[PDB]
RNA sequence: AGCGUGUGCCUACCCUACGCCGGCAGGCGCGGGUAACCCGUUGAACCCCAUUCGUGAUGGGGAUCGGGGAUUGCAAUUAUUCCCCAUGAACGAGGAAUUCCCAGUAAGUGCGGGUCAUAAGCUUGCGUUGAUUAAGUCCCUGCCCUUUGUACACACCGCCCGU
RNA sequence: AGGAGUGGAGCCUGCGGCUUAAUUUGACUCAACACGGGAAACCUCACCCGGCCCGGACACGGACAGGAUUGACAGAUUGAU
């Protein structure tokens, strides 16, 4: 209940939309052209893609970081 | 006015002076600690506090970093820091001397109030 | 991580590393013979263990 | 003249750090400003030797009851 | 209950083999010492099958420090539903 | 001398001889034992023999306190424990009052088990030496039984009179 | 009739009281007070100050693979990567 101390709200994700259409750009040929880098490591799979951060970009479930 | 000094060498000479030959200056029980192994198998966060206190500030005041810590035997990369252990409720600030190396920073910090006593 | 958190402090001595058998408990112990469990539970079951009144 | 140095009382000072013996006058000035370095640099032995209770950890409740009137 | 898929279908396929298994009550227990092929939790284990508990499929004793579960027809025939198997192959309790 | 104890399902903490280093607590190698075999003939303490001490809060008593050194554990400060040197208080057999005890018994000692990672001022046993007094009483303190009286039966913490 | 004593001195332990943010509680004549096998550095822990996780099995009704949510990185952040 509501005490003295207030309580932090857990990590609500939103909901975003249109993220597994924002993989590859759609052009007039047929030919895939995806914005985030490959895995090339054996934890991650290779369909498994990047973030998309400001200036470093990370993995998934194998929590490695690769700057530049 | 008067100089200090441990056990004969100079606070300029303690940071020169490393850990093989610390342990030897120090005591028997402060050194027993140091020569058990590496800090990393729970002292993490003592190597991310000396991190902490090897950041260096300009000019002024030293920066005021509570710790929950009252294990920690006190060395001279730190003196003249500015620190609160924590003491079960609160932080008792200290302002570290250089005669303060030695003993443990919960040592120096009073937890339980002095007993008082009025009618039984 | 809570998952590596979650096992910080080990038992590998003090009285956490071993508890009763039977009730669970942490208290009462007997370590003589490796019985390892609580003394009101062994008064309990002391007649089907084997062990007698003769003294 | 060959002692060992273990013998000798007081070991390792925190002020010169070398072995050596001390006179009975000098037991008791190294006590006192052991006893207001303790008081000046704030620590809870010192706090401790200022009140005048136990200082090497023991209990109070029971014992003790020659402190004061 | 965010727990793996793998390791489920293999608690239930050593499930419809023999309908019986045990388990100690510790929370703090890392590894199951019967299945120590591959990296699988107790906790996890034993709040599956009490949740089998609460759907009504097995029936629990706790003796003195270790859980008990046994299968039943029903419950048979629910691995048979789950598992998509076809009714020819039975486990070894019913078989002689 | 005698009860003992001695390498573990979860578990990893067993008991040790021998050989060097160090005053010391302790450090490193080297074997035995899943146990009448190895610790272990468990060379225990007390006691005995020969000096020193000399009635003095003293070589009795070791509380309090400072420094140094080792082991356990992730961590010892509010000293975990031990070792070494200094520090040497009260205490001259304790008022009223009160407890335990009849033969290997009380008592003086030491050794095992539980507690235990480090571990005994506690408890349970083992062993050494080993007495004074008594073969009774209801005085004290309680218990039990008989007789007697009862206007009591939820039973004296009872019933019950009058303003 | 005796013997050992306790109560006297110092020290260990428990209880009461006082104190404490907390000094957790039971046990008050035999028949409680070195008792809970309770010799508490951390777990013990039941006490205080602080922060996460669910371990809400599930029955129904809102949501469903187009995403219902856990696992993390330069850095303010307690206390911790
Ligand atoms: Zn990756």
């Amino acid at each position: 209940k509501s005490y003295t101390t207030p309580k932090k709200n857990k990590h609500k994700r939103k909901k975003v939309k249109l993220a597994v259409l924002k993989y590859y750009k759609v052009d007039e040929n047929g030919k895939i052209s995806r914005l985030r880098r490959e895995c090339p490591s054996d934890e991650c799979g290779a369909g498994v893609f990047m973030a998309s951060h400001f200036d470093r970009h990370y993995c998934g479930k194998c929590c490695l970081t690769y700057c530049f | 006015f008067r100089k200090f000094t441990y056990r004969g060498v100079d606070l300029d000479q303690l940071l020169d002076m490393s850990y093989e030959q610390l342990m030897q200056l120090y005591s028997a029980r402060q050194r027993r600690r140091l020569s058990r192994g590496l800090r990393r198998k729970q002292h993490s966060l003592l190597k991310r506090l000396r991190k902490a206190k090897k950041e260096a500030p300009p000019m002024e005041k030293p920066e005021v970093v509570k710790t929950h810590l009252r294990d920690m035997i006190i060395l001279p990369e730190m003196v003249g820091s500015m620190v609160g252990v924590y003491n079960g409720k609160t932080f008792n600030q200290v302002e570290i001397k250089p005669e303060m190396i030695g003993h443990y920073l919960g040592e120096f910090s009073i937890t339980y109030k002095p007993v008082k006593h009025g009618r039984p | 991580g809570h998952q590596q958190l979650y096992w910080s402090h080990p038992r590998k001595f003090g009285q956490g590393s071993r508890s009763c058998r039977v009730c669970s408990n942490r208290h009462g112990l007997i370590r003589k013979y490796g019985l390892n469990m609580c003394r009101q539970c062994f008064r309990q079951y002391a007649k089907d263990i084997g062990f007698i009144k003769l003294d | 003249y060959k002692i060992p140095d273990w013998f000798l009382n007081r070991q390792k000072d925190v002020k010169d750090g070398k072995y050596s013996q001390v006179l009975a006058n000098g037991l008791d000035n190294k006590l006192r400003e052991d006893l207001e370095r303790l008081k000046k640099i704030r620590a809870h032995r010192g706090l401790r030797h200022f009140w005048g209770l136990r200082v090497r950890g023991q209990h109070t409740k029971t014992t003790g009851r020659r402190g004061r009137t | 209950m965010l727990m793996p898929k793998k390791n489920r279908i293999a608690i239930y396929e050593l499930l419809f083999k023999e309908g019986v298994m045990v388990a100690k009550k510790d929370v703090h227990m890392p590894k199951h010492p019967e299945l120590a092929d591959k990296n699988v939790p107790n906790l996890h284990v034993m709040k599956a099958m009490q949740s089998l508990k609460s759907r009504g499929y097995v029936k629990e004793q706790f003796a003195w420090r270790h859980f008990y579960w046994y299968l039943t027809n029903e419950g048979i025939q629910y691995l048979r539903d789950y598992l998509h198997l076809p009714p020819e192959i039975v486990p070894a309790t019913l078989r002689r």
